[PDB]
């Protein structure tokens, strides 16, 4: 019961560092076949510069995308947080590229949980189709936490990684409960017991009244991979991006 | 038959071979595919506007050799 401590010290770490342009840049790239401390931040930085001169100026390429500044000190949607945290914390000295992993479809989280070994830490990479989501659940040597940040197009409301860690991130979260939302049935169970589910695991203040079930693909499907990671790795990868400056 | 380009605001690119008559959410799901986003936390942009599921490519004009914006980041801060 010290580890958390430092699990929490580590993730505020990261999450304050994301503030540094620097930091910023390197945390939510989206080059997953290289390691993510591979990624040097000039580099990066010439690379969005070469788009924004290529598509005729700063002025000009807001105009494309519409508003967007690629230089902006941003916060990730869903799948960018999720592929990018998932890299930090598995990789130790070769690339892992969440766009290539295989995901198990025709197994629950109930019965695949039951192979791993307790005295390893897991991290469970979920690819929900039922809320157009992807999410991570850290399962550390049972105890299971939320990595999450959302765009808010779906039954859940828009909500940033930094303000999800610090409300949410060291919040254990029910077991049992996950076997339930993570399950094919999911789609199958009263609109209640969706919402409150949805909002005990998903939602920033626990709050069902915050979580809308009519945007659910109920046909959706649900798929995740895990993967075990030492706690030293990601500690020392946190480092690096929460030590660029 | 067609290209089109899909860019992220890191200048990373995707080439997808397309027709006119595919829909935004046949996009969107190409890219999920690549890049690992569902199709329902992406910003897909043609022209300054987001592309809606629903309509397809010539509902948005989007011609030979054009190029489409990824972001992949909440508004605002």
């Amino acid at each position: 019961k010290h580890r958390v401590t430092l699990r929490k010290a580590t993730l505020a770490s990261l999450m304050q560092s994301l503030s540094g342009e620097s930091s910023n840049r390197v945390m939510w790239n989206d080059r997953y076949d290289t390691l993510l401390i591979a990624r040097d931040p000039r580099e990066i930085k010439n690379a969005i510069e070469k788009s924004v001169t290529d598509f005729g100026g700063l002025e000009n390429y807001k105009e494309l995308t519409g508003g967007a500044d690629p230089f902006a000190l941003m916060t990730p949607v869903a799948g960018l947080s999720a592929n990018n945290i998932f890299k930090l914390m598995t990789e130790k000295d070769v690339p892992i590229d969440p766009t290539s992993i295989e995901y198990l479809e025709n197994t629950s989280f109930a019965e695949h949980v039951n192979t791993l070994d307790s005295h390893k830490n897991y991290v469970v990479i979920v690819n929900d189709g039922r809320l157009g989501h992807k999410f991570l659940i850290d399962l550390p040597a049972r105890t299971a936490y939320i990595i999450q940040s959302d765009l808010g197009g779906g039954a859940l409301p828009a909500v940033r990684v930094e303000d999800w860690i610090s409300r949410r991130g060291s919040d254990p979260v029910s077991l049992d409960e996950l076997n339930q939302l993570l399950s094919k049935d999911f789609s199958k169970m009263p609109d209640d017991v969706q919402t409150r589910l949805l909002a005990s695991i998903l939602q920033i203040d626990k709050d069902p009244h915050k979580v809308d079930i009519k945007k659910l693909h109920l046909d959706g499907k649900l798929r995740f991979a895990s993967h075990e990671y030492d706690f030293r790795q990601f500690q020392r990868n946190a480092q690096y991006v929460a030590g660029l400056g | 038959p067609m290209q089109i380009f899909v860019k992220t605001l890191t200048g990373k690119t995707i080439t997808l071979e397309v027709e006119s008559s595919d829909t935004i959410d046949n996009v969107k799901s190409k890219i999920q595919d690549k890049e690992g986003i569902p199709p329902d936390q992406q910003r897909l942009i043609f022209a300054g506007k987001q592309l809606e599921d629903g309509r397809t490519l010539s509902d948005y004009n989007i011609q030979k050799e054009s190029t489409l914006h990824l972001v992949l980041r909440l508004r605002g801060g």
